[PDB]
């Protein structure tokens, strides 16, 4: 609520995820301001942001990290 | 892609957008305007929430504090292909003679490009040769080398840049791209596009073979600074052709300022003599471009403007660096009617190379120096002694020398107007030998006015059997 | 062995990746300007941390920046590639590393950016440590006094301005002197005496570098040699940080070594090519983060900067390796004004100069050294006993000369012993003049002046004395190498003049006075 | 020598160059497989510590 | 000779290669949902070159 | 205490502390970082709430906003006391030579003292005995007063430096203490404790009866700035002891231009050359500590650089507002042999005058001065002519300079390494004697190159004179 967040998925999320990942985010405040967004580029992957911190598990990050290799 | 205006002081201009589309730091802003023209800004700083800082490229006194703007998206595009020779145009690659416009199909190419890479870049050093003889055994060119001229107010800087063009197109095709940097409009307008149409070759101008982009000191000091990419962007696409083109910018002097002027209209602190921060960095990505890759090369010629003798100045301080060759025009010599004007001294080269040149070359070179050289050791002792009381071995060498230094002087294809009788275009590799042989002592019998504006030896010789 | 693949993977994946959501620090750009961003408040970012840009939208490559303020609810960060691409709103992701560089036995013969990325295009650095950059000087009691002489090839230089190991020796001078030559020789001198070489490059053209790094590999170089470069083209934090790169790689030379022909070399040369312009890039970084200007439009802090700079060069005594490493900065003054800002600097922080004149050099003279101002403050350390025993008649002659340069053109019409000086002094420095990419060694060097100092010249015209350097050298390489040989092998005697040493030189000296005719 | 270098260089320019097709043909490949198989279970790796 | 050599090896490589996307297509998650076309399917698809 | 760390640019960061408890100007907080490195900091202003900025000290590169700031409510504390001697320390009080930490159980005090009251002024100036004879009779020194030594890069500095701190060790109690200001970590750092160490003149190494303190090259400008003041607390304890002291400062131009760059960093107006406004005040915080307090005396001979060789710029300027001597050494005393090589007619001091000197030592100092001179304008005479066209009393006049200039020559006690010859401390009033003595009588019939390297009249007639 305090604090603004962002979330990124490859797919569209369903309703009822959204509303489990929107809970699952009460380490901080529960329910807090969250924008959605699809950014399909993306695959299969979760980048949320809280505050000045982000989180990427998104599989372009270890695709990327593979990538390195070059 | 649309804003709105909400400051203008002076040629600068603060937009806003909305902050999903702000743009780039190099796009143009393209404001328009009720008669159906547009002004073409560009962007230059992102600041605040959505707001840039542009420069105007035009007049700006006839815009309000809310006209519509539309993000054009890339940088300022300029006009590039075969469709673009033969023409004039200005920092937004806007046809500016009486031609009509250029059409929508020529391919445009921003002009804020990167340099070649490390790897791209050639290390032969091939001579190319331009014509002018006193150029060609002093400081002679370099393909993807950066000539310069210095001293100005007098001294025939931009006649010898239109000499050089003219014999280069005599020379193969040489497509030129003049790049008028706050050139006056006497000078850059209707004398060089009088001289290069009355320069004819095989019933085609020079003019037809030439891409002049022009600057103007009247225009605002942005259009001034960017001219000079815009014509690197015209010379680059020739050079991604393959083709060796030459580029040709007129008093670099006049691209320091316009940098400085417009660092101190967009507040940044001021450095050196109140010059912009970013001097190094604005001749860096000017001058870097110019150079010579494995496909193409594009071989330059860059006039400057010395105020006063002072080299230290900022604008020649800053390009000496980016120089392979450097020709130093006196006022000394051009009161001695040389077309040239040149000075064989203080004029060096960085292909004056024994292995770069040819092995007669180089020494002749020097051996031409050394009896300059010493002419002006004992310049006093012929003033006040009228060549008394000189070794005799002396007096030849002074005599070669007064000789060697009318020898220099060549009348220009582009000098016929003033006074001079039909130019000269004297190869390098047929002169050398003229040289030589005036050293020798082929010519140590012929009065020395007969050395005044004649080209090869032979040419000389022929004028004194009349 | 494919068992040992099979074990060493399904081990880590398994049980050896963490792969626990935690929240890594990002920021926002929020003002674009002549290359600085600056990344809103992105918290948690060390005073020069290395910012990262993601790709994004439009972009398919990673852009890295300096955050050099860091203000409240702001961190200026200047960029070190282009930022014709970097937009507001951009996020921003901080590595949580300072900058650091490859070093080691692998980037050896290579030219490579401040950040240690090629541009020759011949392959990725092979590596396995890397050094950070800005490290702090080596200290008080690590270090020890310079001994050991770096013999650049050039008469002047090794005669009257001593470099040694450790020694920092500027190359002072104005507009095209020899200054790159000076040093371009210093480095092609260094074939087989155990150095590694670095050429920084800083501001300089691409062409420029390209040609000088032909010109390494052309003299087989590059076997020895780092090239770093930040041309003109690039960001004002790459030329930055370009000299920065470079020492570090000499640090690294220097603390550890490498294996230079089969032998481990911790002896390390770095050539600043352009402090001036290093100067001029860091100005044009502090003024567009709006520091405040000092004199000269300079920050208050290029006096520290190139300080810290150069006191990183060393000779660490054995307890810390005994290696060494010999700066040799390079500085374009602007009229021979060398009162400026940062001459006065870096003459101030440096061990030695070496004065470069526009007038000696347009002279006709090529290497144009000013023996009068040009100083080596290490002194006579930084000589082999044999030159040094040699050179001091050389010393004396010259500063003879230069008290009576006057009567050049009136030589002739004084006092005996004042011509014979004149005339020493004339031969002695048409002596020194050399021709490039020629450098001269040791034993060379001291077998030429013990002939000059000594009355063997007199004879000899003064414009032949340049032909009769090099057809007496060629003489000796051809007819008498056992002389070349003992003599280098006893340089560091302390009574060099040896009688066999001595009367051999005599000999071969005189075989080729009589056999030659001038 | 010249051309020895320049042959490894060539060999080492293939090299990345078959490298960047193939991962750009694994990205296109990526996709489709990963489409087929689904996303359901993606929410689940973002809270094993957050 | 060497830009005829790299397309021979390329070319042959191909299947190679191919072996190895399965290997990295299989890697390139860390599984595979069975109810899928296949890897194998997809990099045939994507064979491409 | 305890607060955090809010911005940092460069050298400069800003500390935002509670509303109460925030530090004052020069307090010194403390910045913990990696294990136990403190980054002292020195506060220079107060800003807004509990805002002050403050100078590094340190690297200060390692540091992000947001962390811990101790506050150690007092300047920059040093070690002080007999455990400081035979030590080398950083400004910040460090000792950076192999031994280890002093220890908790040595004093500490604050850096930034106040110079003596007016009333514990000395109202009458003392000679300072340095016991070279040319020093103590041409440019003597002043007890509490300033000198300068403009002398060659290796004419002898450091030698005259060792000889003063062997006197004011051997003949009065008393100790040095040697403040490299900027000093190089080369020249400095080692060609400095090699040279102390190795030299002795007595059973105790020069190294051991002096306090060294280095400002390096490379630490920040705060450190080049302060590190003059830590070497002042260290000797502002002997002197409260109520000994006598030599602060050895090593060209304090340095410290001038490190308070310019610390002011140009914290943003004050530049000031007619771009000095520190506060050039004058900060001179006089330092530079007023030297004096001759009732209870003992800090004496200083501090090296000057003159920024080209304007002895009119503003740092050499304010430097001599608070000099009281000013020995020139020469290289051209050097080449023959003398080993203090001062130019007597180049260094000068105040107290030479009769009122503090008394009339004989005035008198002689006057005597030598006007032969000296003499000497010097019958260079010419001598070089161009010759000898004889020296006229009576003129030859005499001559003669006489060449034994005074080598009669100024005295073998140090710590150059029987050097020479080997035995040192000698010759009195002010031996001196006043013997070169009475020399000018007015004996001398004449004895030879030249028999007073090299002699302390009295009376050594040199027994010794040399057999
Ligand atoms: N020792 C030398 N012997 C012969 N020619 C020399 C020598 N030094 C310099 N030159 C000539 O002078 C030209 C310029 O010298 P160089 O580039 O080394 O000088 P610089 O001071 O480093 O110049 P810049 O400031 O332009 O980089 C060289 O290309 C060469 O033509
Ligand atoms: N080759 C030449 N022949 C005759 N006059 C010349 C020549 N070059 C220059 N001039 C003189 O110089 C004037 C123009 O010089 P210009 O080339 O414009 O120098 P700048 O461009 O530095 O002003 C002409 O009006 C003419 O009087
Ligand atoms: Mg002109
Ligand atoms: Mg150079």
């Amino acid at each position: 609520r305090a604090v603004d967040a962002s979330v990124t998925s490859a797919i569209e999320l369903s309703a009822e995820q959204k509303e489990r990942i929107t809970r699952e985010l009460q380490q901080r405040y529960g329910d807090v301001h969250v924008t959605y967004h699809v950014d399909p580029t993306l695959i299969g992957g979760l980048i949320i942001r809280v505050g000045d911190q982000v989180l990427d598990n998104s599989l372009r990050a270890r695709l990327s990290a593979i990538q390195r290799v070059l | 892609a649309k804003g709105v205006i909400q400051e203008i002081i002076g040629v600068v201009i603060r937009a806003k957008f909305p902050e999903d589309e702000v743009p780039e730091i190099y796009n143009a802003i393209e404001i328009p305007l009720g008669n159906g023209d547009r002004l073409v800004c560009e962007v230059q700083q992102q600041l605040g929430n959505g707001v840039v800082k542009a420069v105007a490229m035009g007049s700006t006194d006839g815009l309000r504090r809310g006209l519509e703007v539309i993000d054009t998206g890339r940088p300022i595009a300029v006009p590039v292909g075969p469709a673009t020779l033969g023409r004039v145009f200005n920092v937004l690659g806007d046809p500016i003679d009486g031609m009509g416009p250029i059409g929508p199909e020529v391919e445009r190419r921003p002009i804020h490009r990167d340099p070649p890479s490390f790897e791209e870049q050639n290390t032969q050093a091939q001579i190319f040769e331009t014509g002018i003889k006193v150029i060609d055994l002093i400081a002679p060119f370099t393909r993807g080398g950066k000539t310069a001229i210095f001293g100005g107010a007098g001294v025939g800087k931009t006649v010898v840049i239109q000499e050089l063009i003219a014999n280069i197109a005599k020379e193969q095709s040489g497509f030129s791209v003049f790049a008028g940097v706050g050139e006056r409009s006497r000078e850059g307008n209707d004398l060089i596009h009088e001289m290069k149409e009355a320069r004819i070759d095989e019933n085609t101008t020079v003019f037809d073979k030439t891409v002049m982009v022009f600057g103007q000191m009247n225009e605002p000091p942005g259009a001034r600074l960017r001219v000079g990419l815009t014509a690197l962007t015209m010379a680059e696409y020739f050079r991604d052709e393959g083709r060796d083109i030459l580029l040709f910018i007129d008093n670099i002097f006049r691209f320091v300022q316009a940098g400085s002027e417009v660092s101190s209209l967009l507040g940044r602190m001021p450095s050196q003599v109140g010059y912009q921060p970013t001097l190094g960095t604005e001749m860096g990505e000017l001058q870097e471009r110019i150079t010579s890759t494995k496909r193409g090369s594009i071989t330059s010629m860059q006039a400057v403007y010395v105020p006063a003798d002072d080299y230290t100045d900022p604008a020649p301080a800053t390009v000496f660096s980016h120089l392979d060759a450097t020709i130093s025009l006196e006022r000394s010599i051009a009161e001695r009617a040389i077309f040239p004007a040149v000075d064989p001294l203080a004029s060096t080269s960085r292909i004056l190379d024994p292995n770069i040149v040819g092995e007669e070359h180089y020494r002749v070179a020097q051996e031409v120096k050394r009896v300059l050289q010493r002419y002006k050791d004992l310049k006093d002792i012929i003033a006040i002694l009228g060549m008394e009381e000189l070794s005799d071995e002396d007096k030849l060498t002074v005599q070669r020398a007064r000789k060697i230094e009318l020898f220099f002087s060549q009348p220009f294809t582009v000098a016929q107007q003033f006074t001079g009788r039909p130019g000269k275009y004297v190869p390098v590799k047929k002169t050398v030998e003229s040289f030589a042989r005036l050293l020798n002592g082929e010519g140590d019998h012929i009065p020395e006015s007969f050395f005044y504006m004649q080209g090869d030896f032979d040419d000389v010789l022929a004028a004194y059997e009349a | 062995i494919t068992e040992e693949l099979i074990a060493r993977l399904k081990q880590g994946i398994t049980s050896g990746v963490d792969l626990q959501p935690r929240q890594v620090n990002v920021g926002t750009v929020i003002a674009v300007g002549d290359g600085v961003a600056r990344l809103s408040g992105l918290d948690q970012v060390v005073a020069s941390e290395i910012v990262e840009f993601p790709p994004k939208a439009g972009r398919n490559e990673s852009i890295y920046g300096i955050a050099l303020n860091l203000e409240q609810d702001s961190v200026a960060a200047i960029i070190l590639g282009d930022d014709e691409t970097i937009e507001e709103g951009d996020m921003v992701t901080s590595t949580g590393r300072v900058i650091s560089v490859p070093v080691g036995q692998g980037l050896l013969g290579r030219v490579v950016n401040p950040l240690g990325q090629p541009i020759d295009g011949k392959g990725p650095i092979v590596y396995e440590k890397t050094r950070p950059i800005e490290r702090i000087a080596p200290g008080v009691i690590t270090r020890k006094s310079v001994d050991t002489p770096v013999q650049t090839g050039i008469i002047a230089i090794d005669a009257l301005i001593p470099i040694g190991r450790g020694q920092r020796e500027l190359i002072i001078g104005d507009r095209q002197t020899g200054k790159t030559a000076v040093a371009i020789d210093t480095i092609l001198n260094q074939k087989g005496q155990g150095m590694v070489c670095i050429y920084v490059a800083i501001g300089q053209r691409r062409a420029q570098v390209a040609q000088v790094v032909g010109t390494l590999e052309r003299f087989g170089a590059m076997e020895y040699t780092i090239v770093v470069s930040a041309t003109a083209s690039e960001s004002a934090a790459l030329q930055y940080i370009a000299p920065y790169a470079g020492c570090a790689m000499g640090e690294e030379i220097m603390e550890n070594g490498v294996m230079l022909n089969g032998q481990l070399v911790k002896d390390a040369l770095i050539v600043y090519d352009d402090l001036s312009k290093h100067a001029v890039a860091y100005r044009q970084v502090s003024l567009l983060l709006r520091r405040p200007p000092g004199r000269e439009a300079y920050p208050g802090d290029v006096f520290y900067l190139h300080s810290r700079l150069l006191e990183r060069a060393a000779r660490l005594n054995e307890e810390y390796g005994g290696g060494s490493l010999t700066a040799l900065p390079v500085i374009e003054t602007q009229a021979n004004d060398v009162s400026a800002y940062i001459p006065t600097n870096v003459i101030s922080i440096t061990d030695g100069q070496i004065y470069l004149e526009s007038d000696l050099f347009n002279a006709g003279q090529r290497p144009a050294l000013n023996v009068g101002i040009s100083v080596s403050r290490v002194g006579g350390a930084a000589q082999t006993r044999a030159m040094r025993a040699v050179a001091g008649k050389l010393k004396g002659e010259l500063a003879q000369f230069r008290d009576l340069a006057a009567f050049a053109q009136f030589a002739s019409d004084l006092d005996a012993t004042t011509k014979a000086q004149i005339e020493r002094g004339q031969r002695l420095q048409e002596l020194l003049k050399q021709p490039q990419y020629q450098p001269l060694p040791v034993e060379d060097q001291v077998a030429v002046l013990y002939a000059a100092t000594n009355n063997y010249l007199d004879d000899v015209p003064v414009p032949l004395i340049t032909k009769w350097r090099d057809d007496f050298l060629a003489f000796l390489r051809t007819a008498h190498p056992e002389v070349r040989k003992l003599i280098y092998d006893n340089r560091l005697d302390r009574k060099f003049p040896t009688p066999e040493v001595k009367e051999a030189l005599e000999a071969a000296i005189k075989e080729f006075k009589a056999t030659s005719n001038y | 020598a010249q051309a020895e270098q320049e042959r490894i260089r060539m060999l080492s320019e293939a090299k990345s160059q078959i490298a960047d097709l193939v991962t750009l043909t694994a990205s296109r490949v990526l996709g489709a497989e990963l489409q087929a198989r689904g996303h359901d279970a993606l929410i689940a790796e973002s809270l094993a510590a957050l």
